[PDB]
């Protein structure tokens, strides 16, 4: 796959099989040493970002190079591939090992080998289904919220409803007000006092119920696998459902299907194919992490609990009422039914290779293939709709097209120059082309549902422009790769290869990288065989690799159509353009060791590493006086310096008892250590981040004091000031000026995992953790929900009941009146432990099948991310980097499962 | 292998080679100024003065503005790939105006000099293009002073700030970063671009869509008045006030259906091509209108005070189309300037609540005459011109005095973004906490108190540069102390 | 879009 | 799935897809034109057509002068297809030509979408009886639903 | 089906016209053959027919 | 008028299978090109990027699976005036066009 | 008025059905045939000037 | 369509 002197981590089928959510990456949180995975959001159809050893780049991407079999994969089309598939899924994480890759090797890459046939005279089929649920793991936000009374109360004490007003006043006028709306519809003027009740102050409405809901993941399987005399097959059909939890509707489902076959056609010949496909229905939940009224887990806490949105069954009513709106609103379910979305992506992914050995030693392979999308999505505007603005219905098509092309050629020449001195030789050539396409088009003004056609539509003043978009990009690559075989325990390998991009000109598309790697067996020359060690390995490596994972077309100085007039063309400038852009070059120096024990009972291997970028591509923001927005350069540099360590035992072991554990670890310190024009230092606006030389991506932002115990007025530390020996400077008078840097950094620094296993008798259990260490982020739902001067007609927390008065002066809570800032009271650390998976699994007995068709069933009983532990305020500590922002947040799952074997 | 990939539908930018080529680089820069010189983008300002209260419904977007939440203000907006709004946003479209403008004005200037052009017609349209470009420059540099630049009678400033005025980039440069020219520098540019295109362009009006000589002369009477330079105003002023009949309509209605349409009304002097399906858009931040099948109904974020609603005698046809009995059915006013040109809705039978961009109403130039003449001497033709304007909208003003004549203005220009700078000018302190809401709407627009005080000469009624340019640029000095 | 203030996402996006 | 002699229990599934792109275009600037503005016109079609077939065999010889051979089958086939297309006008320029850059108002036109659907439902037999080995006699019944007929 | 369809006369509203007959009877167009036949072969199976 | 409305047109085509089988699991690929261009001026075409990959095999004495895939990428045009009387064109303009 | 582009003759014109011409048409023409000379007089030179 | 008359076809069509 790779070198013997590289970093490499290989998961197995064990960890990947039969997860309970489309997105195949997150059950390696907590894996892999030093690679970091977290997903922002429960939406089933987000996927995991993946940093190896840090961030590579404050602009391009930190992305991992995904490869399955051999093909550049995008995770969307990951996503669409039955994990059960999958035999291994190997970490490369250093630049010798990740040597035959490029576009993109300075993250890693990510390497998935599907299973492949076993040439067996009986051919092995095995049926796996699976039925569970997903529901929001932590319910903790919503405890110290303010009840439908208190806050009504709140309020009219603050203000907010009048200065002349009462309790009773205000529940009067806000209950004449809602059925003075209802009582101008239809389809509510009966219903209103009878079936809905949209306002209550006797009951609180129960928000998340509004929101929220236990959701069904069920999954299927059937595999085939076999092969005889040099022919191999492995062939699967599946099924996936994964429905969201929010009521917002979100889903990923998934009817897939594999034909992995190779035959040694003859004595020079192997050929072979790794054919799968699927069709794919996607759905997101696309108003989480905005705030908007009602909406999310920021409505969750933040609607007032007397309006109500159930009807008198509990089912939700089709709409809801605040005070002041002239039209009422529509719960979830009800505007899902309004707002149809469907999205059909069919998915092919077609390779073959030819492997073709002329003499003893000499390896030419060529391989080729074509990942095709093809996704239809329709969407409509239901017309006759009471609770809309208009009866006119709309809809809008979509086609999207996606072909990705690969063609990658090698020669490898093994030759032995004598017995202790070995060699082998690699050459080769790489092609990769990506094609995309959207079109879309929409009409509007329809007004019967069975009547919908786009060609129906009105003409005139109610058409419209579709839509359109087109991408390219080219990857043309030259590669080569020796190794050196001294004795048996010097070995040595280097690498030189030459890439060049679509994405940059003409004259600076083009990069030189190469590797050098050593491995030394001080185990096998120094040790002989000994009595507790089993291995002792040494490994260095020295290389460069480019990242060129920006955007497509990010140098043309480029003009753009903008109309001014229906009868004549209106030009425009698009971009700013840089001509030298190039590639961003990255070098690392790995520093390994490995080590086994007793009799490789008890595993282990740590490594230090030191990543360097330089020529960094960052989308460098620029003034707004330039009238551009941003510009790519190669302008930066930064260092990632850390150490990944892991190890692997079997605890106990008896002829009727297995128990096993693992565990790994990383700590990665970034350091910016160049910006741009000799900046020492850029705050992102608005972000509460900076970058300042000689740290990492940091928070930056205000140090809140508390408040002065006598105004009620927030205070703030000045910093860099001083005072008698009672020292730290306050201020009442915010400004930006008091932001400072703060020591916690953006991205987390601590990154590792550990995993607990038994097995007695065919019983089995196993738990698997992972950690993130060292993450923080600004709560943003507490700019709301703590806000004692503004967004009054929100639900807020219990603690602004306890604000501070003249006749209440004990208290911390600020003085109602004055806005919060993003200081540090909204720095959150958001560090956690996860229990990921928690499978205890049954193995009937061989016995029972004493009977010549079944061979074995499993049945199991699963949780994933049963437990969380952490002190983040808001719903999921990983459901955001920097801020946390009305989150759509992890799931936990239920799951049970069967499987069968003949 | 040719792995050269340029993006479908975008060309390279090259040289003006043909007057095709230019005429199309002009129109772009015409509908950069359609989202740039456009209501929307003065909302801020205009809720920012002492008109409005917010009500229950606003959710914090108009808040600041209205109660000075200098916390809030201080980098207010963004400009980004997915909004460009606020303050940030304001700032952000007139640069690049300014950027693209600058392109447009050094291309044609580089085409009549290398003699790119075919004919002596060609050539000459080409130097009244050139012209336009000026006056956009002029418009896009005045109105970063506006809100970017201090005027004279503010107290404290960070030092160094209260004579400077904007970064003052001439030229296309996109990579640029430079520090702020002072306010001589950049009002003399304003001025020389104007006073050149004033020579070139045409005495009577081609198009109310393009910038003319009409609308140079405005822009530079309005730009006078806000410098108090009175008597250059008032000489502008007499230049373009004739040149547009006032509406005449015989009841609020007939006003409403004339004002609202922008082909119709004889007032506009340059506006900004809006169809249904190009140039039109919702402009709902005052009135917060929302259709609602074949009527429109309201859920206002701010409404004015009540001395606003008493600035209007209940016969003026503005106290209709400019302020709205609409709030809660029928109990109280919002400001309904901008609530749509019926043209371009998509059924007529439905609202749809689009306007389009207008650069330039009569009106404005006979508040500035008017203004002007009281402050020079000239008492007649400031009680001509209030006496006519105002008699025109179906309330004639009984004296005309200044005082009147702030009444008027005011009543005018509503939702237009020019209180606060009359407060300014006018030595207007913010007396917001001393207002009586409107009693008809309490429990909907209810008293909330600012959360910072601004009395004449207080800093922050001149807006801070956004955070974006203060980090990138440390030759730049900032406007709060 | 009640947004009284929402920081954008920094390092996130 | 062979499970006792004679008896074969065939199951067979298939969905053939098809998706098209086509792409069209008036170039602008053609002097030979009636006009200079330019047209563009996509199109996007899907075909789905997914097939069922299900029988159950049983042979099995009852003399050595006997033999006859029972097919019991079900048969599903339907097919979903559909037609979407954009058209836009006025472009000025060969480079310029994204549907999106189109001319508005009079230039605009109503997108093209046509969709369609059929299914059949069918239930047959065929019996093969075969006497010494010179006299065949073959039978069959069926039974066929339409999505083509109320 | 009997069927009617969009049919818009102004932009401003929706027009419908008649748009099939229709035939609530339609059924199968029904077929019968009878079909006898014969083969043969001759001179080893040098000659089919 | 012939020539000028009717052309000598090229038609290529390749292909490569590979087929055989042990021990009661058989497989036959395929991938192949085919490229027929219209000999009327008025421009027509059908190519085709084919691939089959046919498999089959015993897992057991009591099942046998199989699966026969196809696919490919085509690249259809015709000639739309054929059929239509529009001087000039097709057979129709050959013969009628004044010479 | 029914042009894509002001510029851009493109010949669409509308459905008419009736014009009052052809109406005075009809009246000259029977005014004549029934001794109305008047009547015929008035219209036709109204008509034709 | 400079045609004096093609008739349609039928068993053609
Ligand atoms: C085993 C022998 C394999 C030898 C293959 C060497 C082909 C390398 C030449 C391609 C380099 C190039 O010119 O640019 C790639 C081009 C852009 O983009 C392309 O079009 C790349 C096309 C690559 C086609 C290679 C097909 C080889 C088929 C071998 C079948 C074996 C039986
Ligand atoms: C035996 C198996 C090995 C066969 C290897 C064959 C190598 C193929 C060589 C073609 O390789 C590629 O040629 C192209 C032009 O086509 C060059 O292309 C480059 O120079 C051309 C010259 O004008 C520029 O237009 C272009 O922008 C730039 O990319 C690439 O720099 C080179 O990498
Ligand atoms: C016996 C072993 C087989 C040996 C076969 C090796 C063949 C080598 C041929 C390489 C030459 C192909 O040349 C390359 O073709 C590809 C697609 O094929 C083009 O690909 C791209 O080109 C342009 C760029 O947008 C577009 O028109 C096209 O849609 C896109 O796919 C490359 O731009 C061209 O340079
Ligand atoms: C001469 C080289 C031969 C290369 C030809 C390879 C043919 C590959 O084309 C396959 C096209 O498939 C696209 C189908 O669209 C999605 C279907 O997915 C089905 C999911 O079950
Ligand atoms: C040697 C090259 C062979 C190329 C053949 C490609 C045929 C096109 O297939 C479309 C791709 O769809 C792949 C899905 O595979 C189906 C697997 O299910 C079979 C289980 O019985």
């Amino acid at each position: 796959l790779s070198t013997v002197s590289g970093s490499v981590a290989k998961v197995s089928s064990e960890k990947l099989a039969e997860k309970p959510v489309a997105n195949i990456m997150d059950a390696l949180q907590g894996q892999v040493a030093g690679m970091q995975v977290m997903t922002t959001s429960g939406d089933p159809t987000a996927v995991a970002s993946v940093e190896i050893h840090g961030t590579g780049s404050l602009g391009a991407s930190s992305a991992p190079l995904y490869i399955v079999d051999g093909m550049q994969t995008s995770l969307d089309v990951v996503a669409t591939m039955n994990p059960n598939d999958f035999e291994s899924m190997s970490v490369l994480k250093d630049a010798s090992a990740t040597s035959i890759y490029g576009a993109r090797a300075a993250n890693g890459v990510v390497f998935i080998q599907t299973k492949k046939g076993k040439m067996s005279e009986r051919g092995r089929i095995t049926f796996n289904a699976s039925y569970g649920i997903s529901q929001i793991l932590n319910t903790k936000p919503l405890d110290n919220m303010m009840t439908g009374d208190e806050l009504l109360d709140f309020q009219v004490k603050a203000g907010f409803w009048g200065n002349n007003q009462t309790v009773q006043k205000v529940k009067d006028m806000i209950l004449a007000g809602a059925e003075d709306l209802y009582g101008n519809y239809d389809s509510l003027k009966d219903e209103y006092g009878k079936t809905l009740f949209p306002v209550d102050f006797n009951h609180d409405a129960d928000w998340l119920k509004a929101l929220f809901k236990t959701a069904p993941t069920s999954q299927g399987d059937i595999s085939f696998s076999g092969g005889s005399q040099g022919t191999s097959y492995y062939a699967s059909i599946g099924y996936f459902d994964q429905e969201g939890m929010a009521r917002e509707p979100a889903n990923f489902k998934r009817y897939s299907g594999r034909l992995n076959f190779e035959s040694r056609i003859n004595e020079w010949l192997k050929v072979g194919a790794n054919l799968s496909g699927a069709i794919a229905n996607r759905r997101s939940a696309d108003y989480f992490g905005k705030y908007y009224m009602g909406s999310g887990t920021f409505g969750v806490l933040t609607m007032p609990r007397y309006y109500n949105p159930f009807d008198v069954n509990g089912d939700l009513a089709d709409v809801y009422y605040m005070y002041g709106a002239t039209r009422p609103s529509m719960t979830e379910p009800y505007f899902a039914k309004m707002r149809p979305f469907s999205s059909e992506s069919h998915q092919a992914n077609v390779n073959g290779f030819a492997q073709i050995t002329p003499i003893k030693g000499l390896t030419l392979k060529a391989q080729a293939g074509v990942d095709i999308t093809n996704t239809r999505t329709s969407s409509k505007r239901m017309p006759n709709n009471p609770y809309d603005s208009t009866p006119l219905g709309e809809r809008r098509e979509r086609a999207y097209r996606d072909v990705s092309k690969s063609f990658t050629n090698t020669a490898e020449y093994k030759f032995s120059i004598d017995e202790k001195h070995d060699l082998t030789a690699l050459m080769g050539h790489e092609y990769i082309e990506y094609e995309g396409d959207v079109i879309g088009a929409s009409s509007k003004g329809f007004e019967s549902d069975k009547l919908m056609l786009l060609s129906q539509g009105k003409t005139g003043n109610s058409l419209s422009l579709p839509e359109h978009r087109v991408a390219e990009y080219a990857y043309l690559s030259f590669f080569s790769r020796f190794n050196y075989g001294f004795d048996k325990w010097m070995y040595i390998d280097f690498s030189v290869r030459n890439d060049q991009s679509s994405r940059f000109g003409s004259n600076n598309r083009s990069a030189w990288f190469y590797s050098v790697g050593g491995m030394f067996d001080i185990y096998n020359k120094f040790i002989q065989e000994s009595n507790w060690l089993s291995d002792l390995r040494l490994k260095m490596s020295y290389g460069t690799t480019g990242n060129s994972e920006i955007g497509n077309y990010n140098h043309q100085a480029l003009v753009t159509v903008n109309n001014y007039t229906e009868d004549a063309m209106g030009l425009s400038i698009s971009t700013a353009g840089n001509p030298d852009l190039s590639w961003e070059k990255q070098s690392q120096f790995n520093f390994g060791l490995a080590a086994g024990a007793f009799n490789n009972r008890l595993s282990a291997e740590v490594d230090f590493y030191v990543r360097t970028t330089n020529d960094m591509l960052i989308d460098v923001p620029m003034p707004y006086i330039s009238g551009f927005f941003s510009q790519y350069q190669n302008v930066g540099s930064m260092k990632n310096t850390g150490v990944d360590l892991s190890l692997k035992g079997t605890i106990y072991q008896n002829k009727d008892w297995n128990v096993y554990a693992s565990a790994n670890f990383n700590y990665n310190r970034q350091e910016i250590t160049k910006l741009f024009f000799g900046l020492n230092k850029y705050m992102l606006p608005n972000t509460g981040t900076i970058w300042e030389i000689g740290y990492p991506n940091s928070f930056y932002m205000a140090e809140y004091a508390g408040i002065d115990k006598k105004t009620g007025k927030q205070l703030w530390y000045v910093p860099g000031q001083v005072d008698a020996d009672g020292n730290k400077v306050t201020t009442s008078q915010y400004s930006a000026d008091l932001e400072t840097r703060i020591d916690k950094s953006v991205t987390p620094p601590i990154t590792g995992g550990f995993s607990l296993g038994a097995s007695w008798k065919g019983l089995s259990l196993d738990a698997d953790f992972a950690y993130i260490v060292g993450k923080w982020m600004i709560n943003n739902d507490r700019y709301f929900t703590e806000n004692g001067g503004g967004l009054m007609q929100l639900n807020k927390d219990k603690m602004l009941l306890n604000a501070w008065t003249e006749d209440n002066k004990e208290t911390d809570v600020p003085k109602l009146g004055q806005s919060p800032q993003f200081d540090t009271h909204l720095l959150e650390n958001a560090s956690f432990l996860r229990l990921k998976n928690l499978k205890l699994t049954y193995v009937l007995p061989n016995s029972l099948f004493a009977q010549n068709v079944i061979g074995g069933a499993r049945v199991y009983l699963m949780a994933r991310n049963l437990l969380t532990v952490t002190k983040y305020k808001g719903f999921d500590p990983e459901a955001g980097g920097n801020v946390g922002k009305n989150q759509y947040p992890n799931s936990k799952q239920y799951v049970a499962g069967i499987q069968l074997s003949f | 292998c040719e792995l050269d990939r340029d993006p479908e539908g975008k060309d390279f930018q090259q040289p003006y080679t043909s007057f095709v080529q230019t005429k199309q680089n002009r129109d772009g820069l015409y509908a950069l100024l359609r989202n740039t010189e456009n209501p929307r983008m003065h909302f801020y300002q205009e809720l920012q003065s002492d008109m409005y209260c917010t009500t229950i419904t606003d959710g914090n977007s108009l808040a600041p503005f209205v109660n000075w939440d200098l916390g809030i203000l201080n980098d207010h907006g963004r400009a980004d790939e997915d909004e460009v709004s606020g303050i940030a946003g304001y700032y952000f479209v007139y640069n690049r105006l300014n950027q693209q403008a600058n392109a447009f004005v050094n291309n044609t200037e580089a085409a009549l000099q290398n003699q790119v052009y075919k004919n002596s017609t060609e050539i000459a349209n080409a130097k009244s293009f050139l012209a336009e470009g000026k006056v956009l420059q002029a418009l896009a540099i005045w109105r970063l002073m506006d809100r970017f630049s201090f005027h004279e009678s503010v107290t404290e400033v960070n030092s160094g700030a209260k004579d400077l005025g904007v970064i003052l980039l001439k030229e296309y440069n996109p990579g640029y970063i430079g520090p702020r020219a002072t306010k001589a520098q950049c009002y003399d540019y304003i001025l020389s671009r104007l006073s050149e295109a004033i020579e070139v362009l045409p005495e009577n009006r081609e198009s109310v869509l393009y910038v003319s000589r009409d609308y140079a002369y405005a822009l530079r009477a309005r730009i006078y008045l806000a410098l108090g330079e009175y008597g250059k105003a008032a000489a502008d002023a007499k230049m373009v006030v004739d040149k547009y009949p006032l509406i005449g309509a015989a009841d609020a209605s007939e006003f409403e259906n004339i004002y609202r349409s922008d082909a119709n009304n004889p007032e506009i002097i340059f506006r900004g091509f809006a169809s249904a399906t190009l140039g039109s858009f919702t402009a709902t931040t005052l009135n917060g209108a929302a259709p609602a099948g074949k009527d429109i109904k309201y859920n206002p974020s701010a409404v004015p005070f009540q001395w606003v609603v008493d600035l209007y005698e209940n016969e003026d046809f503005r106290k209709s189309v400019y302020i709205a009995k609409v709030v809660k059915k029928d109990k109280g006013y919002l400001v309904n300037k901008f609530l749509e040109d019926k043209a371009y809705r998509d059924v007529q039978d439905k609202p749809n609540l689009k306007v389009g961009a207008r650069y330039f109403s009569v009106a404005e130039v006979y508040l500035i005459l008017v203004e002007s003449a009281l402050q020079t001497g000239d008492t007649p033709t400031a009680e001509k011109y209030l006496k006519a304007l105002s008699k025109a909208r179906g309330a004639e003003v009984s004296v005309v005095n200044m005082e009147a004549l702030q009444a008027e203005r005011t009543r005018e220009l509503i939702g237009e973004g020019s209180r606060l700078r009359d407060m300014v000018r006018w030595s207007i302190p913010n007396n917001h906490d001393a207002f009586e809401t409107q009693p008809g709407l309490e429990g909907f627009a209810n008293t909330t108190p600012l959360k910072a005080q601004a009395p004449v000469g207080f800093y922050a009624y001149t807006w801070e540069f956004p955070q974006r340019d203060r980090q990138t640029n440390p030759q730049l000095i900032k406007n709060w102390p | 879009q009640t947004a009284g203030a929402n920081s954008q996402r920094g390092s996130a996006g």
